[PDB]
RNA sequence: UACGGUGCUGAAGCAACAAAUGCCCUGCUUCCAGGAAAAGCCUCUAAGCAUCAGGUAACAUCAAAUCGUACCCCAAACCG
RNA sequence: UGAAGGUGUACUGUGAGGUAUGCUGGAGGUAUCAGAAGUGCGAAUGCUGACAUAAGUAACGAUAAAGCGGGUGAAAAGCCCGCUCGCCGGAAGACCAAGGGUUCCUGUCCAACGUUAAUCGGGGCAGGGUGAGUCGACCCCUAAGGCGAGGCCGAAAGGCGUAGUCGAUGGGAAACAGGUUAAUAUUCCUGUACUUGGUGUUACUGCGAAGGGGGGACGGAGAAGGCUAUGUUGGCCGGGCG
RNA sequence: AGGACCGAACCGACUAAUGUCGAAAAAUUAGCGGAUGACUUGUGGCUGGGGGUGAAAGGCCAAUCAAACCGGGAGAUAGCU
RNA sequence: UAAGGUGAUAUGAACCGUUAUAACCGGCGAUUUCCGAAUGGGGAAACCCAGUGUGUUUCGACACACUAUCAUUAACUGAAUCCAUAGGUUAAUGAGGCGAACCGGGGGAACUGAAACAUCUAAGUACCCCGAGGAAAAGAAAUCAACCGAGAUUCCCCCAGUAGCGGCGAGCGAACGGGGAGGAGCCCAGAGCCUGAAUCAGUGUGUGUGUUAGUGGAAGCGUCUGGAAAGGCGCGCGAUACAGGGUGACAGCCCCGUACACAAAAAUGCACAUGCUGUGAGCUCGAUGAGUAGGGCGGGACACGUGGUAUCCUGUCUGAAUAUGGGGGGACCAUCCUCCAAGGCUAAAUACUCCUGACUGACCGAUAGUGAACCAGUACCGUGAGGGAAAGGCGAAAAGAAC
C-alpha cells in the first residue's frame, strides 16, 4: 500500500550524488569522512 | 588519415551463429573493436588493414555479464561489437 | 648466495632417506630442493580426460629442505658445510675443512 | 561585514548581565558609518565604512595619511 | 637489442615503431583469437619491443 | 519431412451500411476565474562591405558522430 | 618410553582442593618460595554461539479446475507433445515510460534456492543475443527553480543576487510497408521515400547581428458538421455436402 | 449554466464480517461517499527541526513526532530496580 | 646481485635464461587513460560539449598545444565628462585542494555538581570556523622585588590545596620565593668620519658521515628410541657470534641470521673551509612610537564573581605629559625604589605521531587483541548522513585417496 522508497535516479543524484556532495561545504566533509573511514562507495553513483 | 592509431581498433574477428549466417547472406563480417573505435575508424581500419570495399559499419556495445564464483561477485569487460557490411568485391 | 644448486651432487642429513646420495633437479623459491631418487612418493594420478589419461599410480620425487641435504665432498667422503670467497674477480663456494674450489 | 576600514573594529561578543547576573550573550557593534572624504591631493570624494573613532583619526592624522595605511594592507576605496 | 636500437636515425626509428605495430603485434592480436596461434610469448615480447622504441625515440 | 518444412507457385482481392472518447479542431460558438517562456522559423535594417563577403535558386557530391536499443514493466524481474 | 587438554577410576585433606593412574591426545608442562592480577558465575526480561520444547503440531499465500493418453527419465499429479475441460478478455491481453540490470535465448546440471516432487525454472554452470542520418538520449531553446564573475550583505562559515550559465515533465529537421533470427529490428534485408548540413558549377542579385517586428503562442465548458480507425452485411474467390 | 443530478474509470474510506504468530507492520470481501471540481494524477522543483507545513487533528515531516533522524558532549545523571 | 625466472588464489600452456644484455633489489629517468581543487564551458564524478591557433592532409577530416577564477605586477589602454579615474585587454609570478594529532586565534553549549534552583559549576570543555609550522605560541622588562636584590621566553619540581576567591555554598585556587632543563640576542622611527669589516644572505664548492641496494661472516660427531632427532646417552669443537627464526620433536656448530669486518655508478640529509649577483661595524651627534596612556559608560580577562579592587583587553564617548617626562610597587595619598608603553624580530629546553626502521613487553591469543589474524569498513542494513557483522588451524610433506 505504497511504501516510502518510490526510486528515481534523477532525484537520486541530484539529491545524494557526487556533485550534490561537492557543492557544499558539509557535503565535501561527510565525503572527507567516508575516505577517512576508508568506503568503498563514496557516495551513491 | 589517422596513421598508426587505426592499427589498434581491430581486436579480434568474432565467432558465433549470427556471425556465420551474416557472412554469406549478408555480406558482412562481425568484429570485436576498441572500447572507443568509431564507425569511420573502424571502416577506415577495415579499408586498410583487411583491404575490402566497405559499405556501412554497424556498431553495438555489449554489455558485460556478472559472473559470481566461489565466494565473489565479478563482472566482464564492456566491449564493442562492429557489424561491418562489405561491398560486392568481398572475400574476408 | 645459495650454498646448494642445480648440478650439485648432495647427501641427505635427516629424513626417511637419511644416507643416501643424488643430483639436484631443481630448487625451488621456497626453499627446497627435489633431488632424484630421494622422496619418492606414490603418487595417485587421476586419469584427465584432455590430453594423456593413463589412469595409475606413479612414484613422483618429491620436494625436501634445503637444510636437510649438503654437498657431498668426494675426496673425504661426506657431508660438508658450504662458504663463499673471491677467487680471482668472481665470487665461487668452497668446502669448509680441505680449503677446496668446487 | 561590519568591519571599520580605518581601525578595522570588528563586532566584539561579551554577555548581557541583569541585576540576578544572569549572563546571556550578546554583541557589541561597532558605530559605523558610510561616509564620503574629500581628497584634496587627487581633487575627489571617497567613500568609507568608518567608525565614529575612524571620523577621529581622520580628523587627527590626514585623510591622505589614513588612506595611504589603507592601501598598504591591501584594500579598496 | 637497445643498445643496437639506440644507434639508428631518428625518422628510420619510426619505421620500426610502424613495423612493430603494422604485422607483429596485429597479426599475432587477430591470429590468437582465431585459434591458430600455438606460440603464445610472442604477444609479449612485442608489446615490450614497441615499449622499447617507444621509450627511445623520446629523445625531444 | 532432421517429421521440423521449405523454395516454388499463389484464387478473390470489390460494394454497401454503421461508426468513434481518434482526426479536421491550436477550429467554431460561449463564459469568466481571463488562460507559459524562449529558440528554431520568416522578416527588417545599424555597426559594417561594395569586380569583395554573403544570399539565391538548379545541380552534383560527400556528411549525419556518440551513448541507449536484450528482457520484465498493474509484475515471481519495480516499490513492499 | 607421551606434555597440555579431554575422559574414567582409585585414594586423599575440615573445605576450597590435592595426588596417582587406564583410555583419548600428540607438544608442550612446571616443583619450591616469592611477585602481579582481565583471579573463581546460576541468576542481572545479562551478551554471543549451539541446542532443545511446543511438534512431526499450524501452515504450504485467493474456492479460475482439472482430466486423460503418449514422450523423456533412476523416478512424472506438477516438465514436454496431444486432445478435452476450465478461467481472464477496459485483462489475468499487447506495447512502453519509470525502476530494475542479463532475469532474454541456447545447451547443460538438480547440491542449495522453488513453502511438495522436479527430468522443470526468473536456480547452478558455459555459450550466445541488444546493428539507427529518420525511434530515444545527445544536441537547440527555455519554466518552476538551482548555481552565479563583478556586486551588496554577513564574527568566520556563509546569505542574497546582476551579467550569465544550467535546469523538462514543455517548444525545436526527417521512414514507411512487408520479409527475416533460438533470441534485435521504423535499427538487418528488400522495396519505395524524406531531412539538415558541409562542399564545387551555372544564372542572377544589394548582403549582414548582442538589435526591431512577426510567428512560435497556449483557458474552461459546450455544440455541431464532415471524416477516418474500425465493425457489420452482401459481392467475389477457394474449399465444403456433413 | 452549475463547488447541479445518476453512474464506470480515477480519488476516497461510512458499515459489517474475515484476518489479528495475517495473504497484508492497515489488507480482503460485500455494500458505501465524491466523480467538471475547493477535482484528480505524472514529471521536476521549493520550505528543515523549536524549524517547516497544516480547510487545525498536536495532524504530517521516509512504517519514528507535545519537537525527526545520524554522529558527537557521553560511561549525562538515577537518594530508583 | 644472479642460477632460476614469467606477482597471488593457482595450476597449466607458451617461453626465457646460467658468468652474465633472464629474473630479483635500489638510484636516476621515460611513459603516466578518465574523474577528482579540476582549471576551456557545462554536468546526474569517471560523461556531454566547444573556441583559438599551429602543422600535415586524397574530397571525409586527422595531430598537439593552449583557453578557469582570484590576488599582486606590468604594459596596452581607456566611459558618464575637459583632465584623469571606473572599466576593459593580454602577459609575469603566486594562490586554490587534501591530510593523523599537536599549535594560535574567531565563535562557543548543555547534561552535570550545587543533594531542588536562578549567581556559581561543568568550562573557554565538546563542537563549529579560520590560519599556520615542523613544531607552534610566547620573548629581550613601562617585569619583579623590598631598601636587600635580581635580570627575555618556555617547560619540569616545590611553594600549596597555602594566600585568596566563593548563593564565603558547591566549588575555584595563585603569586612571591627556591631547585632544575635550556640559554641570546637584537633591529628599525638616521645624520658622522669613514665604508664591505662582525654579521646573515646566492650558490657552487672539496669536504666529512649518514640514508636509499648490499658483501663476507666461526664451529658435529657417532650410537639409542622414533614416522622423522634438533631429544637420551658418548666423545668433540666455535664463541667480540648462546639476539632470534626455520628445519619431519627441544639445534651454539643443518640452514637463515647474529657479533664483527665491510661496501656506492647515481640521488639525497646533515657538519667545516669557501669565489661571492647580493649585505655594513665602529664611531660621533641625536631622536626616541597620540586619538596613544589615563578617564566615564558597558562588558570580558586576571586564582580574584564589583567587592575597599590594583593590573590587563576594548564595544562606546572622551582625552594627557612626551624624559627637570611618564608607567608600576593590589583602593588611595606622600616620600623611597624600580622600570621605559603606545613598532618589530629571534634558536634551544616544550607538545604531538597519519607515516618509516629497529627493538621491548609479569600486554592479547580468535566471544580476546583493532570493527577487521580470513580479500573488512567487506557482506548486509538505511533515501541519507550513517551503522556494520560472521568467518583462523588436514599433514612433516598433497603423498589431496589410481583402481
Ligand atoms: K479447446
Ligand atoms: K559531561
Ligand atoms: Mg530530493
Ligand atoms: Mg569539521
Ligand atoms: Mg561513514
Ligand atoms: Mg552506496
Ligand atoms: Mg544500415
Ligand atoms: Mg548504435
Ligand atoms: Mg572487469
Ligand atoms: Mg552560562
Ligand atoms: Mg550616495
Ligand atoms: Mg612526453
Ligand atoms: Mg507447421
Ligand atoms: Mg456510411
Ligand atoms: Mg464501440
Ligand atoms: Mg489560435
Ligand atoms: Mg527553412
Ligand atoms: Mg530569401
Ligand atoms: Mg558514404
Ligand atoms: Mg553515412
Ligand atoms: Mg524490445
Ligand atoms: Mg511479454
Ligand atoms: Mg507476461
Ligand atoms: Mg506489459
Ligand atoms: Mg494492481
Ligand atoms: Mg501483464
Ligand atoms: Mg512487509
Ligand atoms: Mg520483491
Ligand atoms: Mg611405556
Ligand atoms: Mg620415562
Ligand atoms: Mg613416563
Ligand atoms: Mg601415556
Ligand atoms: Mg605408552
Ligand atoms: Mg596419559
Ligand atoms: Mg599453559
Ligand atoms: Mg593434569
Ligand atoms: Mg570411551
Ligand atoms: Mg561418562
Ligand atoms: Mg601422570
Ligand atoms: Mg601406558
Ligand atoms: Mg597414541
Ligand atoms: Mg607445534
Ligand atoms: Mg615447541
Ligand atoms: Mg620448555
Ligand atoms: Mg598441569
Ligand atoms: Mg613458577
Ligand atoms: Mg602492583
Ligand atoms: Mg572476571
Ligand atoms: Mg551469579
Ligand atoms: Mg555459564
Ligand atoms: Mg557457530
Ligand atoms: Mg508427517
Ligand atoms: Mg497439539
Ligand atoms: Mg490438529
Ligand atoms: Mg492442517
Ligand atoms: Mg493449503
Ligand atoms: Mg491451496
Ligand atoms: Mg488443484
Ligand atoms: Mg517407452
Ligand atoms: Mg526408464
Ligand atoms: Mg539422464
Ligand atoms: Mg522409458
Ligand atoms: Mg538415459
Ligand atoms: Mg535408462
Ligand atoms: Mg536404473
Ligand atoms: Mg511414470
Ligand atoms: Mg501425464
Ligand atoms: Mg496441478
Ligand atoms: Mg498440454
Ligand atoms: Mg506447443
Ligand atoms: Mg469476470
Ligand atoms: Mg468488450
Ligand atoms: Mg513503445
Ligand atoms: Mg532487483
Ligand atoms: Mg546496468
Ligand atoms: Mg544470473
Ligand atoms: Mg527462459
Ligand atoms: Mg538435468
Ligand atoms: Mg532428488
Ligand atoms: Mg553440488
Ligand atoms: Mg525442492
Ligand atoms: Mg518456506
Ligand atoms: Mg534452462
Ligand atoms: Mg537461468
Ligand atoms: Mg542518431
Ligand atoms: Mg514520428
Ligand atoms: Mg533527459
Ligand atoms: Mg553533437
Ligand atoms: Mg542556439
Ligand atoms: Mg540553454
Ligand atoms: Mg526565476
Ligand atoms: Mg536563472
Ligand atoms: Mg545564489
Ligand atoms: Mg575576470
Ligand atoms: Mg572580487
Ligand atoms: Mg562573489
Ligand atoms: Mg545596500
Ligand atoms: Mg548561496
Ligand atoms: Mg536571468
Ligand atoms: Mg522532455
Ligand atoms: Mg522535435
Ligand atoms: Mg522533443
Ligand atoms: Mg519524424
Ligand atoms: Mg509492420
Ligand atoms: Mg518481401
Ligand atoms: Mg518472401
Ligand atoms: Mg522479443
Ligand atoms: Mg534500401
Ligand atoms: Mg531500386
Ligand atoms: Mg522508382
Ligand atoms: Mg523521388
Ligand atoms: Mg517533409
Ligand atoms: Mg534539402
Ligand atoms: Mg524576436
Ligand atoms: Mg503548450
Ligand atoms: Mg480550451
Ligand atoms: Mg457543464
Ligand atoms: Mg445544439
Ligand atoms: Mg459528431
Ligand atoms: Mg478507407
Ligand atoms: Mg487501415
Ligand atoms: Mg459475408
Ligand atoms: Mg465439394
Ligand atoms: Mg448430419
Ligand atoms: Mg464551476
Ligand atoms: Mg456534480
Ligand atoms: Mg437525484
Ligand atoms: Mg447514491
Ligand atoms: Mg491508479
Ligand atoms: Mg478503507
Ligand atoms: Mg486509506
Ligand atoms: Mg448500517
Ligand atoms: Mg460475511
Ligand atoms: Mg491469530
Ligand atoms: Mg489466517
Ligand atoms: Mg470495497
Ligand atoms: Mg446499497
Ligand atoms: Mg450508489
Ligand atoms: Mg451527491
Ligand atoms: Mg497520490
Ligand atoms: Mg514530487
Ligand atoms: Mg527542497
Ligand atoms: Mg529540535
Ligand atoms: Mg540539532
Ligand atoms: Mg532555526
Ligand atoms: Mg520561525
Ligand atoms: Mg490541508
Ligand atoms: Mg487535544
Ligand atoms: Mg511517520
Ligand atoms: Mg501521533
Ligand atoms: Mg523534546
Ligand atoms: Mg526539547
Ligand atoms: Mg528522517
Ligand atoms: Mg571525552
Ligand atoms: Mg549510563
Ligand atoms: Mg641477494
Ligand atoms: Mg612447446
Ligand atoms: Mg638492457
Ligand atoms: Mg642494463
Ligand atoms: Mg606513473
Ligand atoms: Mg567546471
Ligand atoms: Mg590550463
Ligand atoms: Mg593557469
Ligand atoms: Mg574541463
Ligand atoms: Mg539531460
Ligand atoms: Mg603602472
Ligand atoms: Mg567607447
Ligand atoms: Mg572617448
Ligand atoms: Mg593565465
Ligand atoms: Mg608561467
Ligand atoms: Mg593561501
Ligand atoms: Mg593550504
Ligand atoms: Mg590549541
Ligand atoms: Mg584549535
Ligand atoms: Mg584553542
Ligand atoms: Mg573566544
Ligand atoms: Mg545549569
Ligand atoms: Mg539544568
Ligand atoms: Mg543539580
Ligand atoms: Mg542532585
Ligand atoms: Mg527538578
Ligand atoms: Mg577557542
Ligand atoms: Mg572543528
Ligand atoms: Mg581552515
Ligand atoms: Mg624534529
Ligand atoms: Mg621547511
Ligand atoms: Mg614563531
Ligand atoms: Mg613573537
Ligand atoms: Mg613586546
Ligand atoms: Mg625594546
Ligand atoms: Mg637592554
Ligand atoms: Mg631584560
Ligand atoms: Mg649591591
Ligand atoms: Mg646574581
Ligand atoms: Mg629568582
Ligand atoms: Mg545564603
Ligand atoms: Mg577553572
Ligand atoms: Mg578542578
Ligand atoms: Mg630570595
Ligand atoms: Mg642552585
Ligand atoms: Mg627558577
Ligand atoms: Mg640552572
Ligand atoms: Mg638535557
Ligand atoms: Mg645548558
Ligand atoms: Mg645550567
Ligand atoms: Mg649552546
Ligand atoms: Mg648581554
Ligand atoms: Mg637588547
Ligand atoms: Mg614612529
Ligand atoms: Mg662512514
Ligand atoms: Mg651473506
Ligand atoms: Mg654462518
Ligand atoms: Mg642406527
Ligand atoms: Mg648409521
Ligand atoms: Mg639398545
Ligand atoms: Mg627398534
Ligand atoms: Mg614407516
Ligand atoms: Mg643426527
Ligand atoms: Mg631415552
Ligand atoms: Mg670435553
Ligand atoms: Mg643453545
Ligand atoms: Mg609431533
Ligand atoms: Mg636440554
Ligand atoms: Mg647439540
Ligand atoms: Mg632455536
Ligand atoms: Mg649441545
Ligand atoms: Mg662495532
Ligand atoms: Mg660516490
Ligand atoms: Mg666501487
Ligand atoms: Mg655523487
Ligand atoms: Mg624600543
Ligand atoms: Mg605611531
Ligand atoms: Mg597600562
Ligand atoms: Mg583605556
Ligand atoms: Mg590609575
Ligand atoms: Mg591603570
Ligand atoms: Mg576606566
Ligand atoms: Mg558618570
Ligand atoms: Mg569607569
Ligand atoms: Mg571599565
Ligand atoms: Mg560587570
Ligand atoms: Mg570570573
Ligand atoms: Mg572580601
Ligand atoms: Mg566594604
Ligand atoms: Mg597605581
Ligand atoms: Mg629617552
Ligand atoms: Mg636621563
Ligand atoms: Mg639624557
Ligand atoms: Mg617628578
Ligand atoms: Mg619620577
Ligand atoms: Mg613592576
Ligand atoms: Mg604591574
Ligand atoms: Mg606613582
Ligand atoms: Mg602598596
Ligand atoms: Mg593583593
Ligand atoms: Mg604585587
Ligand atoms: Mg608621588
Ligand atoms: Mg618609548
Ligand atoms: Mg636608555
Ligand atoms: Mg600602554
Ligand atoms: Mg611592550
Ligand atoms: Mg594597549
Ligand atoms: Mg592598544
Ligand atoms: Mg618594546
Ligand atoms: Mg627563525
Ligand atoms: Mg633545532
Ligand atoms: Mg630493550
Ligand atoms: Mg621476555
Ligand atoms: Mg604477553
Ligand atoms: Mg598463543
Ligand atoms: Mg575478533
Ligand atoms: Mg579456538
Ligand atoms: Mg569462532
Ligand atoms: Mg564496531
Ligand atoms: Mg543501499
Ligand atoms: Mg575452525
Ligand atoms: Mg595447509
Ligand atoms: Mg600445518
Ligand atoms: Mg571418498
Amino acid at each position: 500500500m505504497k511504501r516510502t522508497f518510490q526510486p528515481s535516479v534523477l532525484k537520486r543524484n541530484r539529491s545524494h550524488g557526487f556533485r550534490a556532495r561537492m557543492a557544499t561545504k558539509n557535503g565535501r566533509q561527510v565525503l572527507a569522512r567516508r575516505r577517512a573511514k576508508g568506503r568503498a562507495r563514496l557516495t551513491v553513483s | 588519415i589517422r596513421e598508426e592509431r587505426l592499427l589498434k581498433v581491430l581486436r579480434a574477428p568474432h565467432v558465433s551463429e549470427k556471425a556465420s549466417t551474416a557472412m554469406e547472406k549478408s555480406n558482412t563480417i562481425v568484429l570485436k573493436v576498441a572500447k572507443d573505435a568509431t564507425k569511420a575508424e573502424i571502416k577506415a581500419a577495415v579499408q586498410k588493414l583487411f583491404e575490402v570495399e566497405v559499405e556501412v559499419v554497424n556498431t553495438l556495445v555489449v554489455k558485460g555479464k556478472v559472473k559470481r564464483h566461489g565466494q565473489r561477485i565479478g563482472r566482464r569487460s564492456d566491449w564493442k561489437k562492429a557489424y561491418v557490411t562489405l561491398k560486392e568485391g568481398q572475400n574476408l | 648466495a645459495a650454498k646448494i644448486r642445480r648440478d650439485d651432487e648432495v647427501i641427505v642429513l635427516t629424513g626417511k632417506d637419511k644416507g643416501k646420495r643424488g643430483k639436484v633437479k631443481n630448487v625451488l623459491s621456497s626453499g627446497k630442493v627435489i633431488v632424484e631418487g630421494i622422496n619418492l612418493v606414490k603418487k595417485h594420478q587421476k586419469p584427465v580426460p584432455a590430453l594423456n589419461q593413463p589412469g595409475g599410480i606413479v612414484e613422483k620425487e618429491a620436494a625436501i629442505q634445503v637444510s636437510n641435504v649438503a654437498i657431498f665432498n668426494a675426496a673425504t667422503g661426506k657431508a660438508d658445510r658450504v662458504g663463499f670467497r673471491f677467487e680471482d674477480g668472481k665470487k665461487v663456494r668452497f668446502f669448509k675443512s680441505n680449503s677446496e674450489t668446487i | 561585514s561590519r568591519v571599520c576600514q580605518v581601525t578595522g573594529k570588528r563586532p566584539v561578543t561579551g554577555n548581557n548581565r541583569s541585576h540576578a547576573l544572569n549572563a546571556t550573550k550578546r554583541r557589541f557593534l561597532p558605530n559605523l558609518h558610510s561616509h564620503r572624504f574629500w581628497v584634496e591631493s587627487e581633487k575627489r570624494f571617497v567613500t568609507l565604512r568608518v567608525s565614529a573613532k575612524g571620523m577621529r583619526v581622520i580628523d587627527k592624522k590626514g585623510i591622505d595619511t589614513v588612506l595611504a595605511e589603507l592601501r598598504a594592507r591591501g584594500e579598496k576605496y | 637489442m637497445k643498445a643496437k636500437e639506440l644507434r639508428e636515425k631518428s625518422v628510420e626509428e619510426l619505421n620500426t615503431e610502424l613495423l612493430n605495430l603494422l604485422r607483429e603485434q596485429f597479426n599475432l592480436r587477430m591470429q590468437a583469437a582465431s585459434g591458430q596461434l600455438q606460440q603464445s610469448h610472442l604477444l609479449k615480447q612485442v608489446r615490450r619491443d614497441v615499449a622499447r622504441v617507444k621509450t627511445l625515440l623520446n629523445e625531444k
